[PDB]
């Protein structure tokens, strides 16, 4: 998955 | 609420305690309950509530996403009874925090960074809530988290420096957002880069009290970039 | 019960989703209803059982050992609090799992791998109630995890070859409970000693089926003999 | 702390 | 040679000191000093003299993977150079080893397991060279590698338990060797599978002494026909 | 040389190939046979040059620690002998290194960046043989690479700003050679503390280029005075 | 790669 | 021991 905060 | 006898400084206590413990449920009630006292939240208040939360749907979306893909590899009722119980929780929990913000965080007042703290939560969940919705409400959950990374990203390019870490954390999301929830991967890519070259471009705004914050983060929009490119 | 009108076979189904989806409360909850079926467990559900229980209670008692640190170094009352209200949570899921074992699993009759299996769990419950219990309390808990770890102990020396999994995980565990709860760090070694070396000595006993399961807890009872001497 | 299983 | 002066058992404790320093190929050129003493080796230090030559050796031909790799993605004479440079000293390594296995090592006597590990020995580094040789001379290599191999494997079922460490270590690089070699898939499986299944059926036979070593090379039959099928 | 009949491009071109392979031997001899076609290095050969001799004298450097260890634990000849042996090695690379940077590199012209580049390597150079030096000589070596430390400080100080990865880099090891080889460790610390609160105050002169590079060592400063306070 | 011992 | 580069 791709990143996130 | 069950919360309600206990004064809000223990509240905030408790919830570090239970962050230690790694107890982020527990954490998310402490922090749900300092919030109803109706005082602002600070900016280390803030970032309890947002690790509570975040770490509790974290595991229901991880959840989630094993059943979702062991049913659509089934393709008797039973992974589907239990994915929609996932989902349900799941769901239930976005609900509290989108009410929390609604109802008692975001405001049209105080600081540029609170305001897009907390609307930067706001498209979040309703992203996760995009994530499980299907046909009539899925576009409209996002189009209401469109709006709200939207309005936080006009306050952040106005009154936040390229390299702050909550701009940055929010066009991250945002542009994440794009690519797997709008299938707009040009705006995702276009967002990105961006985002990273103003970072890179005033650089020498970084803060020595979030540097570290903002250089983890500029790395991940790198890392997306590389992923989708 | 909450899972009184679903199908055995569909709580068996979901356990095992739950499993995958490391949701060990939701696959306790659903293993406990199976239980109560009132039919005796496969080798196979036992261990989903027992797995479940064990990642919930598991995650309790860690969490209890946080909190029981904060709290005796800070020697207001919200670390107490907290603690307490931790301790009786993680009090009530060994009351589940013991009254379980008593009402429903627990006979004198089945396998002697079953009868060793609940009562080395019903030892290990109680092992987790004494970690918490306090003075008059603590020693007649501690009796009755004594007791039930060495019947379990009488069964497996006569019923079992020395490197069968369960004789071996009972005898691992009894050893810890002589040190850690019975403040008798010889008996702790003696019995991990013997148990290591009457598993050498008749190492031909090893299954095809369990051996990987064998050697590793030989090499967790030479573990615990390097941190003991 | 000292294994268990 | 540069260690004539050194007693052979000084020569045998410094390879034991440079195998501590990770210093492999000081390593091996005690234990090539100790075999030229004319003593034949203990297992011990049959293991010592394997452990130093597999490590220079598995250096050299993990740097020649990479320089081929940059040379056929290539396709300046520079990359070409280099790659038979590293080639070079890699061959001079492998005819080191089987030099001293023909002159010193091999023998029409020993222990079952002394011959079977030193032609295993002599399979194996007939089988580095393969790797690196081309045209008229690689068919030759493998014959030389085969014959090796199958002559150690013939002592090793006729003499040795099915859980053999060494018989089964043996059987899984002649396994990998007509794979990767002798491209016969289909022998690499059946032997594997074949060699794994005997050794189940027979794991009444593993040696207290060994039986670690045996069960890690199980598994990683096991691996390689995952890998393969 | 050996090295003199090939190009200075191919030179290079096989020290970027020898890296890749991890043969640091082979590179380092490759760059010492570019330094000597007597050409001036740019940045980025001066940074393969040095991370080639590091990697070779890292390895001999902690090789002699832990033949040192064995030999100071053992109070037979031969783990002094052997002890000796890496230390002539050792001794033999930092001269090797010492000597093309009398030779060759360090001039009287160039970046400032140039000469403190240079400069450090022979402090740390003149460190590495000051680890293993003996009485009468390693009182000399200290003071040679002090005097190398401190010009090359002197520099960076004038010429390049606080958060340059060179200077931070040469204020680490001089403070760890304060630590380690002068037995001062409040110079240690304070050199440390002023060189991290030195690039904090002046965080805004990070460079787009290199402030991954700065913002890593300006975190083993910190990890250092961890260690010490 | 394959695995080797 | 103590971080150098
Ligand atoms: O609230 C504010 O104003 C504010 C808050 C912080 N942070 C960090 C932060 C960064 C971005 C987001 N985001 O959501 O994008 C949230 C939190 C954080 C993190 O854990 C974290 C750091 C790096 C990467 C991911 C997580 C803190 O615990 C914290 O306090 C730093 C500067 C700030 O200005
Ligand atoms: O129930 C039976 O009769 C029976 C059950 C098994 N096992 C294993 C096992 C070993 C010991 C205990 N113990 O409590 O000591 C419990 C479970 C296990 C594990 O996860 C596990 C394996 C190694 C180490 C720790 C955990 C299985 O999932 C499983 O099925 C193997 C042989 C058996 O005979
Ligand atoms: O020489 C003999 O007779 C003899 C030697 C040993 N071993 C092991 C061994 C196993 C197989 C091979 N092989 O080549 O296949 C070589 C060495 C070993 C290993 O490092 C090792 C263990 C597991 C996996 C890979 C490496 C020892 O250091 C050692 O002493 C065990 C039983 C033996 O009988
Ligand atoms: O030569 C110059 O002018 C120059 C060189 C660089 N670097 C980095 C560097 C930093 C400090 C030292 N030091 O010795 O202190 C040496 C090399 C490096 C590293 O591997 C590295 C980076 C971080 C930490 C440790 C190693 C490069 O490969 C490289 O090129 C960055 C800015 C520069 O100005
Ligand atoms: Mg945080
Ligand atoms: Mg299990
Ligand atoms: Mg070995
Ligand atoms: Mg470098």
């Amino acid at each position: 998955f791709p990143a996130t905060v | 609420g069950a919360m309600g006898s206990m004064e809000r400084a223990s509240l905030i206590q408790k919830a570090k305690l239970a962050e230690q413990a790694e107890r982020y449920e527990d954490m998310a009630a402490f922090m749900k309950g300092a919030v109803e006292k109706g005082e602002e939240l600070s900016c280390e208040e803030r970032n309890l509530l947002s690790v509570a939360y975040k770490n509790v749907v974290g595991g229901q979306r991880a959840a989630w996403r094993v059943l979702s893909s062991i049913e659509q590899k089934s393709n008797g009722p039973e992974v589907r009874e239990y994915r929609e119980k996932v989902e349900t929780e799941l769901q239930g929990v976005c609900d509290t925090v989108l009410g929390l913000l609604d109802s008692h965080l975001i405001k049209e007042a105080g600081d540029a960074e609170s305001r897009v703290f907390y609307l930067k939560m706001k498209g979040d969940y309703y992203r996760y809530l995009a994530e499980v919705a299907t046909g009539d409400d899925k576009k409209r959950i996002i189009d209401s988290a469109r709006s709200a990374y939207q309005e936080a990203m006009d306050i952040s390019k106005k009154e936040m420096p390229p390299t702050n870490p909550i701009r940055l954390g929010l066009a991250l999301n945002f542009s994440v957002f794009h690519y797997e929830i709008a299938n707009s991967p040009e705006e995702a890519i276009s967002l990105a880069k961006t985002t990273f070259d103003e970072a890179m471009a005033d650089l020498h705004t970084l803060s020595e009290d979030s540097y570290k914050d903002s250089t983890l983060i500029m790395q991940l929009l790198r890392d997306n970039l590389t992923l989708w490119t």
